[PDB]
RNA sequence: AGGUCGUUAGUAUAGUGGUGAGUAUCCCCGCCUGUCACGCGGGAGACCGGGGUUCGAUUCCCCGACGGCCUGCCA
């Protein structure tokens, strides 16, 4: 791993890493999102349409939760995972359970945690996550961790210090047992962090993981309502305080443009991508600008009104995708109202390039350190 | 002025090969056309399409009538603006919900009467009307409102609608506006009696039409009348004009017809079979969902040539279908409107260089192995032109 | 260590000392010929284990296992 950091202003970090995959010749730039999926392709997405969107990032991101279930096979395959679902190209990443459906809370104990598939409920222990690990063989895996106190937003402490501790454990535990063996000895493994509401927890448990040679950090359990956006942003800014500064940052949870651009303010790296996801399966159209140069207002359109049945333009003036070059929002409506399968294609190419081209423009814009007026057009409108 | 072109006439039977000439472009006969009817094709956009090889494609007049509508189609410039297609269409008159739709509608000497299977509203659908929806929408081929019965009853009912069919074609030639930009084509009455499509075959010969088209023959019926009924059919139509068989998708039939001297075809079959999860081969249909292609690392057909057969095994498609992501479902339409339209261009070619005789005993062997064992409808209809296999 | 609560299909939840144990999802078969169609039918699959009480035990009492919570010990 190499990280460069070309510029650190207003604690804004910018940079790029350069030495990573297989043993180089691919670079990353910060800060980013990853491409999300379900089990495999993109959602409603096959390869010849996935390859018409702009400016795809170069790595994606596999949830546990999906593939767990077909894990006899991809051991008689012997060849990973890049070449079994025809993507052999871009790095992965294997995260646990994916941000849009979440875990029910009561079921995590001193031995095993659980994760729910198609099939239902499956728990894990130790041995079986390596094992899947070893077989998939991705570039990075997030640890086998301990997060259920996230649901209760209140309870004693008993319970988040036990969770600190059973925390402790299995990162210690998973890291011998992979220093043991062979072939997973070329994959990353990156550091959990929780701990609840507490000062005194986000301290100790950032203190004592920092003291192992993880190669990069999670942040976890900074999301909620918004009556408490201020406790849920001076913790945080406490929190990145006792780590290495030589390692990347994730947090997960937070998608919306309006907590991304202050979420990044007390140091941040890496990004989820499933909002617009969320936007689409709505019935809805993304439609905010973020050209700082030139739902209150226009954050997204509904389609599914009646004013929209006449209209003959694209979704968004000068939109470069598929469907602003040849379609118009009457179709589109027709499309909606009459039930038709196209119109998600239609409108996951639209959404899914407007977002990627937000992050585009505020990288960009933080290379020429200006956050404050793109943080001003962002926040009068949602 | 003539729409076809002749160019290779099997020496053996009565097969045919030759070419279109309409007003976008020209197509190479026999064609096979899939079927999209609300202005879209399910679930695949049409750059797809287009670069799979296709060159016509369908639509549908009560659906687009109802809506949208009319009005504001042809304010978006037809169905060719409306869709975004640049190449053929074909549109039909939707007497076809007169069967599919049988317990929801009444029929008259003036029209029919519609109540909407999407909220019980009912309208008048006349020949003047349908002809002049079908005006606005400005296709390629435009077909006439007919009277269709199903093929599966009798009595007196057959005659009236031959009749009413007969008048009503008189009553659309007066009604059409566009005779230079659309070729209306007469369609065949009859059903399954010989004097009933005899005499229809007689009577509607005498009017001026492009083209003639056989109707009533679809779904579920003994094949024993099916080839017997176009063979007549086929006799008595000229030579100079193309036939077409409506509602035929499969493969056997597709050639066993082309021996006999058809030359365009329509169904829905592949598309909707592929939604289903199953698609299609030399050999007969796979269905992806089975524990049996669970661990098979193949691809669909080692000789096939479409975008899927290329990049993405069997295994995959299996494990992709299983969840929520709709994706997995514009594999399989893909592959088999590639087939579809491969099997059409090796006969083409097959008879053009005058070996034709011969791609249909090597096709029978693949499909059901010992060239004994072909249904036994296929053996009557083959040797009754000329062409012995076994 | 002690106290207390709980256990029903592959995976969730109603229900009762006398019910073919209910429902929604997985699993297994069948149907598709110019669209009422990402559809429509049919099937299969369970009361932790042991002992006692009761005409009858998934229903009442006792033991074990496994798990949660509280206290104790310890930090
Ligand atoms: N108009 C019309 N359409 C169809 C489609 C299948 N058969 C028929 C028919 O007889 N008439
Ligand atoms: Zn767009
Ligand atoms: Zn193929």
């Amino acid at each position: 791993m190499k990280l460069s950091l070309t510029k650190v202003v207003n604690g804004c970090r910018l940079g790029k890493i350069k030495n990573l995959g297989k043993t180089g010749d691919h670079t990353m730039d910060i800060p980013g999102c990853l491409l999300y999926t379900k089990t495999g392709s993109a959602p409603h997405l096959t390869h010849h349409t996935l390859h018409n969107i702009h400016g795809v990032p170069a790595m994606a991101q596999l949830t546990l939760s999906s593939l767990a279930e077909h894990h006899e096979v991809l051991t008689e395959y012997k060849e990973g995972v890049g070449k079994f679902i025809g993507m052999p190209e871009s790095l992965l990443y294997c995260s646990l359970h994916d941000p849009v459906s979440p875990c029910p809370a009561g079921y995590v104990t001193n031995k095993s945690v659980s994760v729910w598939s198609v099939a239902g409920r499956v728990e894990m222990t130790v041995s079986k996550f390596m094992a899947i690990q070893k077989a998939l063989q991705p570039d990075w895996f997030q640890c086998l961790s301990d997060g259920e106190v996230s649901c209760k937003e209140a309870t004693s402490i008993k319970r988040v210090r036990k969770s600190v501790d059973r925390s402790l454990l299995f990162l210690d535990n998973c890291l011998r047992l992979q220093e043991e063996s062979e072939v997973l000895q070329k994959s990353v493994i990156i550091g959990v962090i929780e701990g609840g509401d507490v000062m005194e927890e986000r301290l100790r448990s950032a203190r004592e993981t920092a003291k192992r040679p993880v190669g990069g950090f999670l942040l976890d359990g900074f999301q909620g309502n918004p009556t408490t956006l201020e406790a849920r942003l001076r913790l945080l800014s406490s929190v990145t305080a006792e780590l290495p500064e030589d390692k990347p940052r994730l947090i997960s949870g937070v998608s919306r443009p309006d907590e991304v651009l202050e979420c990044i303010e007390r140091g941040v790296d890496l990004f989820e991508s499933f909002f617009p996801y969320q936007v689409t399966e709505r019935g809805c159209a993304l439609t905010f600008s973020f050209d700082y140069q030139p739902e209150i207002t226009s954050f997204e359109i509904n389609l599914k009104e009646k004013k929209y049945q006449e209209d003959f333009n694209p979704l968004v003036r000068g939109c470069s995708c598929y469907c602003c070059k040849n379609h118009t929002r009457a179709y589109i409506h027709h499309l909606l109202v009459t039930n038709e399968l196209l119109a998600g294609v239609l409108l996951m190419m639209h959404n899914f390039e407007h977002y990627f081209g937000f992050f585009h423009y505020i990288r960009e814009a933080l290379k020429s350190d200006k956050l404050a007026q793109l943080k001003e057009l962002i926040h009068r409108q949602a | 002025p003539r729409i076809m072109r002749l160019v290779a006439e099997c020496s053996r039977s009565r097969a045919r090969a030759g070419e279109l000439w309409l007003p976008h472009g020209t197509v190479a006969t026999p064609v096979f056309m899939p079927v999209g009817t609300q202005a879209t094709m399910k679930g695949i956009t049409t750059e797809q399409l287009d670069a799979l090889g296709c060159r016509i494609c369908l639509g549908n007049t009560y659906h687009l009538g109802l809506r949208p509508g009319p009005e504001l189609i042809q304010k978006a410039n037809g169905l060719h603006g409306f869709m975004n297609w640049p190449h053929n269409l074909l549109t039909d008159s939707g007497g076809f919900q007169m069967v599919s739709l049988v317990s929801l509608s009444e029929v008259t000497e003036e029209g029919v009467r519609f109540r909407s299977p999407y909220d019980g509203n009912e309208t008048l659908l006349s020949p003047e009307k349908s002809v002049q929806i079908q005006n606005a929408l400005g296709s390629d081929i435009i077909m006439q409102l007919d009277d269709v019965v199903s093929s599966t009853v009798t009595g007196p009912r057959v005659e009236e609608a031959m009749y009413r069919s007969i008048r009503w074609l008189d009553r659309c030639i007066a009604a059409h506006q566009r005779p230079d930009k659309q070729n209306l084509f007469a369609i065949i009455q009859g059903g399954l009696d010989a004097d009933l499509r005899a005499t229809c075959l007689e009577e509607m010969t005498k009017r001026d039409v492009p083209g003639f088209a056989i109707g009533g023959l679809s779904g579920g019926e003994s094949k024993s009348q099916f080839w017997r009924m176009v063979a007549l059919s086929t006799s008595r139509l000229p030579k100079d004009k193309p036939r077409y068989l409506m509602g035929v998708g499969y493969a056997t039939d597709l050639v066993v017809c082309v021996a006999l001297g058809c030359d365009m075809f329509d169904c829905v079959f592949p598309t909707r079979t592929a939604r289903f999860g199953s698609a299609l081969v030399p050999t007969g249909n796979l269905q992806l969902r089975k524990k049996v292609f669970e661990k098979d690392f193949g691809p669909i057909d080692p000789e096939c040539t479409c975008p899927t057969c290329q990049k993405h095994s069997r295994a995959f498609l299996h494990a992709l279908l299983h969840s929520d992501n709709t994706a997995a479902l514009h594999h399989l339409t893909v592959h088999n409107i590639a087939y579809q339209l491969q099997l059409m261009s090796a006969v083409r070619t097959s008879i053009v260089e005058k070996r034709f005789p011969d791609f249909v005993r090597d096709f029978m062997g693949a499909m059901y192995g010992d060239p004994t064992l072909c249904p036994t409808w296929a053996t009557d209809a083959l040797a009754s032109v000329g062409i012995t296999l076994g």
